[PDB]
């Protein structure tokens, strides 16, 4: 459950962080 | 003259406070 | 504005000041 | 010869006076700060009560349109208030003796200025008094800091904001509905909801209530069985006892299993420090927010921040809240403005 | 109106003097460890 | 703007005032390096 | 000692470990001064680097350059920034000096001795040594006096200072005849802080400013000499807590008060803070709007002295509670405003209606337009205008930044004052670490009831 | 070293946050 | 036994406790939180509110949200397999299925968390006061995020999960319901501010009546059945300062449980009221007086005017589906502004 | 020791999110309008959904 | 191309701190 929880929170967090950065460079 | 009722209620509250302060039963150490 | 105000202020202040001066002595 | 000069002055009259003033045997402590506090708060209270009940309408916006705030003039508890002084006066000191008559004084809103100044003085003195009694009783002296937060709030809405805006007529009205009015106008002209310090304040009060309920529930949960059934468990504690009245370990364990082990406090001193610190900091920040917005450094402006490729505005929630803000702005003090920009 | 001003001035000067000269009367010595 | 000479030193100056903040932060680093904090 | 075991303080309260270590404390102070001068230099060079020649200072987010311009460096008549080189000079000087102070700081903090009482006797001190403390106080007071005299010298002899009230628009001027009359100066000191009075913030001419600095220079020097060559009287020795933390708390209260005062200066004063550089005040901008539309509507054929507003009060012109002819609308609250672009139209009984009808100049209209369109209102992300305004103008007046920041600072500094004063008392009396379980005062007291 | 890890990680986090703040001034949501 | 083995495994002492309650709590909690992140990052609200709503579109943390469904959806549960989205995930997000998703999963999540409090309390052997205290927040969520929209036209008028969106919900309830005038809300405010007051004052009092149980200035390290602070000294202090003080620790801690929780419950009563538009909007006496007497004015009437402004202007932008058209001549406003 | 697999997966996920945005797959997945897709050449108004049970056909238009 | 210079200078200062600390941490 430790692995499942820690990864359950951490994996999507990194995914999303990458996504949002990429968004920082989207021009009009 | 609802003002009478408002004044009455306020005076009531303030009186309750007064007696709560100067007419409390004193705390006593064990 | 008027002299009366300064008179009273300095009066009370001097009174309490003297009280304090005696205490300090 | 060190720090404190430990010495006395031999049953003098002034020394007797100083002794009675600083006496810890008085039912209510009356320190030097109390020598300031008691008269100020008494004057403020008397004028407040008398005015809240029987004061005539006040020309708050200086536009010769008196607002009724007292009970004997058609108000109830919720709508009644002490109307802020006239905008024609601004930040001018307006004591009774500077008016031609008491009637004029009442018309221009003198009561508000009097009450506000006296109250702020007396409350500052109240803070100092908390320190003072703490010192007289050999306590640690930081209760007055905790209380410094609310004092800061009061000072913000009763003094600083009028200073920044140039008129006591912008000070918070001494009343319920008046308070709501103050809030709405403030939102219209500073967008306080979008100000991070106000968010910090909300965190302070929501969090404060949260931690209050949490601590309370935890300690109440772990109370040690010292009472009979159906009897008040409060009777299971006696004032002055040295034995702890609840199982601290059981509480810490419960909290530890509720979230995780290292999320819980073990040191009660740390816990209570946190309990004191969170809301006080929150309120500190919100008070600062009210004052700094009193100098028009307003909340975050995201109006029409999102544009499409063609160059058309794509609204967000900030634009909607801006619509509401606009409503309040255009509608408030309908007869006070002669020019298109509201700079005061 | 002037007499009122005189009165209030008297009161303020009085309590202010008591405050100032009061806190000058060796206040740090007013503690339970003295 | 800057004098034409020291023109070339524009970007570096852009970072100059941010340095005191770094010092504050550095304290914590120092402490964490010791064993406290 | 640099541990909890050796000192009693934790890593946070880490800085309290320096209370009785003269050397490292001196190092901390010097290094900190180094940081201050560092910021001064770096930020000045930043402002010089980002400055654009044909724009007002207050449109470019400058707070340091307006000070130098106020002192009279690189300014043309009217407030035009022509020469931006002396600013660069001051910035560079400060920066390099920051290198020096930094070196000294790091030295006394890490390299040098912890205690200056051993190897030295002039730079060593006990907090409980009243004479030494009053000596240091005297020295630094004399230094402050010297600084005041530096301003005085700069304004009397070396070029002069920018005068916004100068006969011919704002221009640098050498103050020939400063005000030395005690009646006037100390009239500032003993004056109400309320509307129409303004205490010391209500100073509106450089004669009174510089004369005031002459007085404060003399006062600081004489006081410095006084404290260097004397010892505190009995009453002061009895009334005060004599320790480092106590002194810290005193200076904290003082700096809080000063912070508030400075915020008020930035917000209301336009003499020491020229509107050409710092931008208009709130009052000035509101009055500028009223003036602007008074002019516009008068040009459209309206008799403004007779124009009745919706309320029944004057739409453009009314009276102040004491009779003076003032601008109408909300700006009635701001009738205490004094601005160089408006005073030409001022008479004995307030605004001169004749001059309003006939003698209003184009440059005055330009001033009013500029100022009402650069009012000190803006968001945290520097969106100019009222809270409901849309994203287009990138602007927040320097007055807002200065005043708000210094209120923040003054406020928290006051908090610090309460904290350290309280802890000073508790530590002096001896119960700052908790209540003595064997000597609890309350237990030795008669119950309240 | 734990402290070096915490420092590096902290710098990384602050860098990403800084990129977001920069993103408030560029591209979408910048009013440009 | 099978069930007994299940119970044994579920109630094992892990870094994160699970339990039966965990079976309900963790999935729903995870899905609610995740739906909020997913929505605030990628999903828009262009086809429901005509608003940009995500980081992908250019929203920041303050202006991003998971907005309420389109008004046309009514009180539809908006299942992914529902007759509205018909399995299509894209159309589901465009309709506003993420809102109902977040709301329902959040609700069952709250149920699961309260059940978790009960379960852990029973296992450890404590009194279940934490759960009760938590009944508070639940009442807030149920009344505001479920009952209020269910009373209204559709989920559209429920709060949108976001900062500025919540702000909108606030100003909406002010302008339309005069929510500040509602006595139940006033009791709520009393509860919260009173709670923060109690937290601060208790913390400060305990911290400043501490016993000297060490030599270090760091009083934290110096901490048993003995009280770490002097209750008697505290009592004396507040009795001489405020006139009244606590004397019973148990009563104190219960009190600072009771005040905020009660606040929440009361305000919830209010919100149900608003669900049916059963408002505390007006004081008929003052409205009649003001109607007959054009010189009579209170802060109440001033706020009524403010509400009218709010309603017009925002009405046009906040309810796009209504196609409200207010010519600039009918918009209420004062002179000049 | 445990930094290897993380040095192979954490940057991988980071880049995967980046690509999820840069390729524009996010737009297609969540139906989020591109900066040039808010208004077409035919519609100049906000495309609100009016039919509850026919939201698919309405969103298609 | 000015942005790269700015970020390089920034990187150098920012790194300057921790490097001094590490260097002294070895001795
Ligand atoms: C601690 C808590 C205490 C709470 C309050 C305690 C009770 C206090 C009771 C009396 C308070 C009176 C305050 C008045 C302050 C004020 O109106 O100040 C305004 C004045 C300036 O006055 C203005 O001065 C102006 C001068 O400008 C004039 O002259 C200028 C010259 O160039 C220009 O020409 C300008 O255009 C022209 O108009 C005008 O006269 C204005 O009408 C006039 O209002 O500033 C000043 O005097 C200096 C102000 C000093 C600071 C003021 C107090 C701030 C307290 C903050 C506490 C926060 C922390 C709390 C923690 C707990
Ligand atoms: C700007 C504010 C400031 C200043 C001037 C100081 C100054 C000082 N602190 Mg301090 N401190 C600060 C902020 C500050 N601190 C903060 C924010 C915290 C966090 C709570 C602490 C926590 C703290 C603790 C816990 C302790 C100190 C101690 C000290 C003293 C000894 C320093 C030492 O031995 O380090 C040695 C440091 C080094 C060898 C590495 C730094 C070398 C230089 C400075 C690197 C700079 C790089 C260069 C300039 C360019 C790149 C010194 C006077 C100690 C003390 O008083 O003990 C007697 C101590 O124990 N401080
Ligand atoms: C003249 C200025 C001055 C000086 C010399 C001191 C000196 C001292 N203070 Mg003090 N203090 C001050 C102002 C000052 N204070 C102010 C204005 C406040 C009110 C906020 C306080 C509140 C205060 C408390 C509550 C305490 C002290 C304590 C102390 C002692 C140890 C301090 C320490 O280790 O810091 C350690 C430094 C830190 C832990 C750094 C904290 C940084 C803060 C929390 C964030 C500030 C935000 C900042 C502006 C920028 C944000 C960062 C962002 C860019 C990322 C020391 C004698 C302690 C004491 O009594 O010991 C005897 C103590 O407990 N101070
Ligand atoms: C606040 C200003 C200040 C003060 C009071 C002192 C005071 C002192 N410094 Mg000093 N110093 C300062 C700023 C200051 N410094 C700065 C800015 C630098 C950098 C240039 C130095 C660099 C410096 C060195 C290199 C040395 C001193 C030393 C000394 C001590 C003996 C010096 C003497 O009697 O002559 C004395 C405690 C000496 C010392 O303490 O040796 C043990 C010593 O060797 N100082
Ligand atoms: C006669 C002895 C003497 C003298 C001349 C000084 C002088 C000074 N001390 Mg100092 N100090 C002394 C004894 C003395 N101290 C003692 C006995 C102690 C106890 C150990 C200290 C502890 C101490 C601390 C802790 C600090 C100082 C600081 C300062 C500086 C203040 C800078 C400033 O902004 O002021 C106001 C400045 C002006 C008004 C401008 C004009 C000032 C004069 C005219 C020239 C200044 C030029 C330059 C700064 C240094 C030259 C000064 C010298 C030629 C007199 C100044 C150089 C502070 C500092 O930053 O030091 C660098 C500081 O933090 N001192
Ligand atoms: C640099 C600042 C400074 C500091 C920290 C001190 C510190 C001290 N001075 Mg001192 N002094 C200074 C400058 C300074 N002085 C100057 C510049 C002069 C004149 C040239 C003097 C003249 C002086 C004398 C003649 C004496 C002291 C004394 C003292 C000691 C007692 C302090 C006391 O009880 O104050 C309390 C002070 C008061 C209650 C006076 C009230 C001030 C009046 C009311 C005017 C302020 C009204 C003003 C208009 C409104 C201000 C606004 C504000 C209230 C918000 C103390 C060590 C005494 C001592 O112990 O002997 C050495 C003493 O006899 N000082
Ligand atoms: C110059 C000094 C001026 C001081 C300021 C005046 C303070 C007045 C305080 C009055 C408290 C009255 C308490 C009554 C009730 C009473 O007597 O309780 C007494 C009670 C004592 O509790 P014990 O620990 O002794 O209780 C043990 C068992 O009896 C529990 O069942 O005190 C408290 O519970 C602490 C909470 C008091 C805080 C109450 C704050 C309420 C504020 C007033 C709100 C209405 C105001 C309306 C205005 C129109
Ligand atoms: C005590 C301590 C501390 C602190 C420290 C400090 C605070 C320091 C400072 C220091 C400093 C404060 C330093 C300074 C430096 C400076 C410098 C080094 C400068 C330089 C300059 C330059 C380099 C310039 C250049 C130029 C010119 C000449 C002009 C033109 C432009 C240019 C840029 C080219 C801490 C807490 C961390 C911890 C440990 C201990
Ligand atoms: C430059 C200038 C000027 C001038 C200025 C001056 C000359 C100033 C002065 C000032 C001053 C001259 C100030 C003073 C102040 C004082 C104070 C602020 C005090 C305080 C006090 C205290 C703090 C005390 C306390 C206490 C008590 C009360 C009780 C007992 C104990 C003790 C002692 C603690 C003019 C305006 C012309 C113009 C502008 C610029
Ligand atoms: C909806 C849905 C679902 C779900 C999904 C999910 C579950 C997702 C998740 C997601 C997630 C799970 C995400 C996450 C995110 C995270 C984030 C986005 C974070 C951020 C962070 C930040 C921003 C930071 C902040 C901070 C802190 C923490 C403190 C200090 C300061 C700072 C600022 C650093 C499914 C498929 C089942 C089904 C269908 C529907
Ligand atoms: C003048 C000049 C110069 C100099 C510069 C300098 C002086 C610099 C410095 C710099 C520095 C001085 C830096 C520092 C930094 C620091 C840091 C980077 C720290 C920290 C960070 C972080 C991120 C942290 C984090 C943490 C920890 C570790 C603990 C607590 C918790 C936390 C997580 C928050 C040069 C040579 C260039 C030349 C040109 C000009
Ligand atoms: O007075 Mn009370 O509220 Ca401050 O903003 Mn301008 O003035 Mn009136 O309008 Mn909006
Ligand atoms: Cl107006
Ligand atoms: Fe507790």
């Amino acid at each position: 459950f430790r692995w499942l929880a820690i990864h359950g929170l951490a994996i999507p967090t990194v995914f999303f962080f990458g996504a949002i950065t990429a968004m920082q460079f989207i021009q009009r | 003259m609802e003002a009478l009722v408002y004044v009455f209620l306020l005076i009531g509250t303030l009186v309750v406070i007064f007696f709560a302060i100067f007419f409390r039963d004193p705390p006593r150490i064990a | 504005l008027l002299a009366a105000a300064l008179a009273l202020v300095a009066v009370v202040f001097a009174v309490v000041l003297a009280l304090f001066a005696a205490w300090a002595a | 010869m060190t720090v404190t000069l430990e010495r006395r002055e031999s049953t003098s009259l002034w020394e007797r006076f100083c002794s009675w003033i600083t006496s810890t045997e008085n039912r209510l402590y009356i320190g030097w700060f109390g020598v300031l506090m008691i008269p100020c708060l008494l004057t403020a209270t008397t004028v407040f009560i008398i005015a809240f009940i029987a004061a005539p309408p006040v020309d708050i916006d200086g536009i010769r349109e008196p607002v009724s705030g007292s009970l004997l003039y058609g108000n109830n508890i919720i709508t009644g208030a002490v109307v802020p002084t006239s905008n024609a006066i601004g930040l001018h000191l307006y004591p009774i003796w500077e008016a031609a008559s008491l009637d004029e004084w009442l018309y221009n809103g003198g009561p508000y200025q009097l009450v506000v100044l006296h109250f702020l003085l007396g409350v500052a003195a109240y803070m100092g008094r908390e320190w003072e009694l703490s010192y007289r009783l050999g306590m640690r002296p930081w209760i007055c800091v905790a209380f410094s937060a609310p004092v800061a709030a009061a000072t913000a809405v009763f003094l600083i904001y009028p200073i920044g805006q140039g008129s006591f007529s912008d000070g918070m009205p001494l009343g319920i509905s008046g308070t709501f009015n103050f809030m709405l106008v403030f939102q219209a002209e500073h967008n306080i909801l979008m100000h991070p310090f106000h968010m910090a304040g909300v965190a302070g009060v929501f969090g404060g209530a949260l931690f209050s309920a949490m601590h309370g529930s935890l300690v109440t949960s772990s109370l040690i069985r010292e009472t009979t059934e159906n009897e008040s468990p409060n009777y299971g504690y006696k004032l002055g006892q040295e034995e702890e009245t609840y199982n601290i370990v059981a509480a810490h364990g419960y909290f530890g299993r509720l979230i995780f082990q290292y999320a819980s406090f073990n040191n009660s001193r740390a816990l209570h420090f946190f309990l004191g610190l969170w809301p006080v900091v929150g309120i500190w920040l919100t008070s600062i927010g009210i004052s700094t917005m009193a100098f028009n450094l307003n909340g975050l402006n995201f109006n029409q921040s999102i544009v499409d490729s063609q160059g058309r505005v794509i609204n967000t929630w900030a634009d909607i809240i801006n619509r509401a803000n606009l409503g309040i702005e255009v509608m408030h003090e309908r007869n006070a403005h002669n020019f298109p920009l509201d700079l005061a | 109106m002037f007499t009122l001003k005189i009165f209030v001035y008297s009161c303020v000067a009085f309590f202010c003097s008591l405050f100032i000269f009061g806190f000058l009367s060796n206040d740090p010595s007013r503690n339970p460890n003295r | 703007q800057l004098p034409e000479t020291y023109n070339i030193f524009a970007p570096i100056i852009d970072i100059m005032p941010v340095i005191p903040i770094l010092f504050l932060l550095l304290a914590f680093v120092w402490q964490a390096a010791v064993g406290f904090r | 000692g640099r541990s909890i075991e050796s000192t009693g303080f934790a890593w946070w309260s880490g800085n309290a470990r320096l209370i009785n270590l003269s050397g490292k404390l001196l190092g901390a102070h010097v290094a900190h001064a180094g940081l201050i001068v560092f910021w001064t230099g770096a930020m000045t060079l930043f402002e010089t680097s980002h400055f654009i020649p044909e724009k007002p200072l207050y449109e470019q987010g400058m707070i340091l350059l307006p000070h130098l311009a106020t002192l009279g460096w690189g300014v043309a008549p009217g407030g035009e920034i022509v020469n931006t080189y002396p600013y660069f000079a001051t910035g560079v000087i400060h920066l390099v000096s920051s290198a020096v102070l930094g070196f000294g700081g790091i030295y006394h903090s890490i390299v040098g001795p912890d205690v200056l009482e051993d190897s030295f006797s002039f730079f060593g001190y006990d907090w409980r040594d009243k004479n030494k403390m009053t000596t240091i106080l005297g020295i630094h007071l004399i230094l402050l006096g010297i600084g005041a005299f530096l301003l005085v010298i700069k304004a009397l002899f070396i070029g002069g200072i920018y005068d916004t009230w100068a006969p011919g628009g704002g221009d640098i001027r050498f103050i020939t005849n400063p005000t030395l009359n005690p009646a006037i100066i100390f009239s500032y000191l003993l004056k109400s802080p309320f509307g129409g009075e303004g205490w010391i913030v209500g100073v509106n001419n450089m004669e009174d400013v510089i004369g005031g600095h002459i007085w404060i220079g003399v006062t600081c020097v004489i006081g410095g000499i006084w404290h260097i060559l004397t010892r505190p009287f009995s009453w002061a020795r009895r009334a005060f807590v004599w320790s480092g933390e106590a002194y810290l708390s005193y200076s904290l209260g003082a700096l809080a008060l000063m912070g508030q005062t400075a915020a008020e200066y930035a917000w209301y004063n336009n003499t020491v803070y020229p509107s050409e550089f710092y931008g208009p005040t709130a009052a000035e901008a509101s009055q500028a709007q009223a003036f602007t539309f008074l002019v516009r509507d008068q040009r459209l054929g309206a008799n403004i002295a007779s124009t009745q507003g919706p309320t029944g009060l004057g739409k453009y012109l009314m009276r102040s509670p004491t009779g003076e002819v003032i601008l109408g609308g909300e700006t009635m609250r701001f009738w205490d405003l004094r601005a160089p672009w408006l005073e030409p139209l001022r008479s004995s009984n307030g605004l001169d209606l004749n001059k309003i009808k006939n003698d209003i100049q184009p440059w005055q209209e330009r001033r009013a337009a500029e100022y009402m369109t650069h009012a000190p209102l803006g968001s945290l992300n520097s969106v100019g205008g009222v809270a409901t305004e849309i994203n287009s103008v990138n602007y927040v007046s320097p007055r807002s930044w200065l005043t708000t920041s210094h209120f923040f600072l003054g406020f928290f500094i006051f908090i610090g004052h309460l904290w350290h004063a309280g802890r000073a008392r508790a530590a002096a009396a001896g119960f700052e670490k908790g209540i003595n379980r064997e000597n609890e005062p309350v237990l030795s007291m008669r119950p309240l009831d | 070293p734990l402290w070096l890890v915490v420092t590096f990680g902290g710098i990384v986090v602050l860098t990403v946050l800084g990129i977001f703040i920069y993103g408030s001034y560029s591209g979408l949501g910048s009013s440009l | 036994g099978w069930f007994d083995l299940l119970d044994d495994w579920l109630k094992r002492d892990r870094f994160v406790f699970i339990g039966w309650s965990g079976i309900l709590l963790f999935p729903c909690a995870y899905l609610a939180l995740g739906a909020w992140f997913t929505g605030t990052t990628f999903v828009s609200s262009w086809y429901t509110h005509g608003l940009a709503s995500s980081y992908l579109e250019g929203c920041n943390f303050l202006t991003a949200a998971v907005s309420s469904p389109a008004n046309s959806m009514g009180h539809s549960l908006l299942f992914l397999w529902g007759p509205e989205a018909q399995g299509d995930f894209t159309r589901w997000c465009q309709i506003g299925g993420l809102w109902t998703f977040t709301a329902l999963h959040g609700s069952f999540g709250l149920i699961g968390f309260c059940l978790r409090q009960f379960e852990i309390a029973r296992l450890v052997g404590l009194r279940p006061y934490n759960a009760i205290a938590f009944s508070g927040p639940i009442a807030v969520f149920v009344s505001v995020f479920l009952l209020y929209p269910l009373g209204q036209a559709s989920w559209f008028f429920a709060p949108s999960f976001g900062v500025a969106a919540i702000f909108r919900f606030l100003l909406f309830l002010q302008g339309f319901h005069n929510w500040t005038l509602n006595p139940f809300h006033m009791m709520g405010v009393a509860g919260i501010l009173g709670g923060a007051l109690l937290c601060a004052i208790h913390g400060a009092t305990v911290e400043n009546t501490l016993f000297e149980d060490g030599e270090a200035s760091d009083t934290f390290r110096a901490f048993q059945s003995e009280e770490t602070y002097s209750m008697v000294t505290a009592n004396r202090f507040w009795s001489q300062i405020f006139g009244v003080a606590f004397a019973n620790k148990r009563w104190l801690h219960f009190f600072l449980l009771f005040v905020p929780v009660t606040g929440l419950w009361v305000s919830s009563i209010g919100i149900v009221g608003l669900a049916l538009n059963l408002r505390a909007y007006d004081f008929v006496s003052q409205e009649i007086r003001a109607a007959e007497d054009p010189e009579f004015e209170t802060f109440y009437t001033k706020n009524i005017l403010l509400n009218e402004g709010i309603r017009a202007w925002m009405a046009a932008q906040d309810q796009p589906h209504e196609n409200f058209v207010f010519p600039e001549e009918v918009l209420p406003r004062g002179n000049a502004l | 020791r445990y930094w290897v697999i993380h040095s192979i997966t954490i940057p991988s996920l980071f880049i995967a999110g980046w690509l999820f945005v840069s390729t524009g797959l996010a737009y297609d997945v969540f139906g989020t309008p591109r900066p040039n897709e808010y208004f077409s050449e035919n519609r100049q108004q906000v495309p609100l959904i009016n039919d509850r049970f026919n939201a698919r056909e309405e969103l298609d238009d | 191309w000015q942005v790269i210079v700015q970020l390089v200078f920034l990187a150098l200062i920012i790194t300057t701190g921790p490097v001094i600390i590490v260097y002294l941490s070895t001795r």
